[PDB]
């Protein structure tokens, strides 16, 4: 799933920076003709505002992680059977040592 | 009086003591009350700490209510200590083994060893204590208290070859997991299927 959005905020930014582009060629073109005083297409107006939308929705979607206020409930699975022991103090002194010498 | 145990109950024990090879491991013989003391199974109490009554109040009373539903009764009960040069009953054992002794007139006290417990095991290795009420302790030297010891010693070895006693359940994990049970079936079908 994650895939999918990072292709889809990929595409929306490649349609961004097309439009980019055409309004750009619209300006290069406009600086050619003497007064003419016009706005852009609406097309591509509304093209770019679709990229606008588009990238907007997978960035909320790409980070997201909204972990739980308490803390009870992430020691809730957790058991007292692997808490009793300690990664400090260690003792090297058990039947299955001596049962696993040999192979 | 003689001691005699049943190969399913000796293999359920050994593999119970290799599910835990670091921490102390307890179990709880079975036998049939209508001169030799017949072993049916065993049933593994707990591990860990193991200086708790009160979770052994549970697992006792819940005990009892089996024996009570397919008539059986509590004979004797085993335990096992952490440390490998230590074959010493201790105090709780002790106390636990007075406390069947008030009910049943036959309770033997199981030591299980940890110097001579390897893959090939000889076959033996286990002690054997006679406890009473009074200062009777007494060890049994050397004795027969299995059936077929070649056929166990082959059970023995393709149980223990065969990485398959990670099933093996104990009343904690019950407490724990109720969708696991505690009378260990597929132990006893596995046993059944080898024999």
């Amino acid at each position: 799933a994650p895939s999918l959005w990072k292709g889809l905020v990929g595409i929306g930014l490649f349609a961004l920076a097309h439009a980019a582009f055409s309004a750009a060629q619209h300006r290069s073109y406009m600086r050619l003709t003497e007064k003419e005083d016009e706005s852009l297409p609406i097309d591509i107006v509304l093209q770019t505002l679709l990229a606008f939308a588009v990238t907007c929705y997978g960035i909320v979607h790409i980070a997201g992680e909204f972990k739980d206020m308490d803390a009870t409930s992430e020691l809730k699975n957790k058991t007292f059977d692997t808490l009793r022991n300690h990664p400090s103090f260690y003792v090297f002194n058990h039947r299955g040592r001596v049962l696993f010498r040999p192979s | 009086p003689g001691v005699k145990l049943t190969t399913q109950a000796y293999c359920k024990m050994v593999l119970h003591g290799a599910k835990y090879p670091h921490c102390a491991v307890n179990g709880l013989l079975v036998a049939e009350k209508q001169h030799h003391t017949l072993f049916v199974d065993c049933i593994p109490l707990f591990h860990g700490t193991l200086a708790l009554a009160p979770m052994l109040e549970v697992a006792l009373t819940l005990i009892d209510s089996w024996c009570k539903d397919h008539s059986y009764v509590i004979a004797g009960y085993y335990q096992a200590n952490e440390r490998v040069k230590d074959a010493s009953p201790n105090q709780v054992a002790e106390k636990v083994a007075s406390r069947i002794a008030e009910g049943f007139s036959d309770t033997a006290l199981i030591m299980v060893d940890n110097t001579k417990f390897t893959m090939d095991c000889v076959a033996p290795t286990i002690h054997v204590y006679e406890h009473h009420e009074n200062r009777w302790r007494c060890r049994d030297p050397h004795h027969d208290y299995c059936e077929d010891w070649p056929e166990a010693q082959r059970i023995s070895a393709s149980l223990l070859d065969s990485r398959s006693y990670e099933t093996l359940v104990d009343f904690d994990n019950h407490l724990d997991d109720i969708r696991n049970d505690w009378t260990n079936p597929e132990i006893n079908k596995a046993v059944l299927h080898l024999c």
